[PDB]
């Protein structure tokens, strides 16, 4: 059973940066000792 | 049943495979042969073809590693799947004689 919340607190976003975050793999190809 | 042969049905499986460095999965017929670690021969471990020398190596690998690689685009070293050992591969050319 879902039930609309209720005491909510309009809610707004902060905002700041993610610096050097979020890097993850572009491609399934394997390297090892590399620079590309 | 009786329509025209671009109107009767067609089954496709569209076999989408990849290879990765991963340990390999689905494996064809090719026969395992012995292993020979002294001479230049030709190798194909995982479909993974080539020539050279294999010798028994102390590098380390990750658990879910099938093979090295080089500087270049070459495979150094490669996990044997079924004694699970590492073996390091040499160019069977010698480069320096004159
Ligand atoms: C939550 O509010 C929406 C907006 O009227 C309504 O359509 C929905 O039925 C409500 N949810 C419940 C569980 O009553
Ligand atoms: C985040 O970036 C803003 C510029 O948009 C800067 O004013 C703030 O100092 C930065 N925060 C940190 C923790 O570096
Ligand atoms: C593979 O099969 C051979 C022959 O049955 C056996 O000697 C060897 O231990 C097996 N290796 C693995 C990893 O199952």
């Amino acid at each position: 059973q879902c039930v609309n919340l209720t005491g909510r607190a309009t809610i707004q976003p902060s905002f700041t940066n993610s610096s050097h975050r979020g890097v993850y793999y572009p491609d399934t190809i394997f390297r090892s000792n590399s620079l590309v | 049943p009786t329509n025209g042969v671009g109107y009767q049905p067609y089954r496709v499986v569209v076999l989408s495979f990849e290879l990765l460095n991963a340990p390999a999965t689905v494996c064809g017929p090719k026969k395992s042969t012995n292993l020979i670690k002294n001479k230049c021969v030709n190798f194909n471990f995982n479909g993974l073809t080539g020539t050279g020398v294999l010798t028994e190596s102390n590098k380390k690998f990750l658990p879910f590693q099938q093979f090295g690689r080089d500087i270049a685009d070459t495979t150094d070293a490669v996990r044997d799947p079924q004694t699970l050992e590492i073996l390091d591969i040499t160019p069977c050319s010698f480069g320096g004689v004159s």
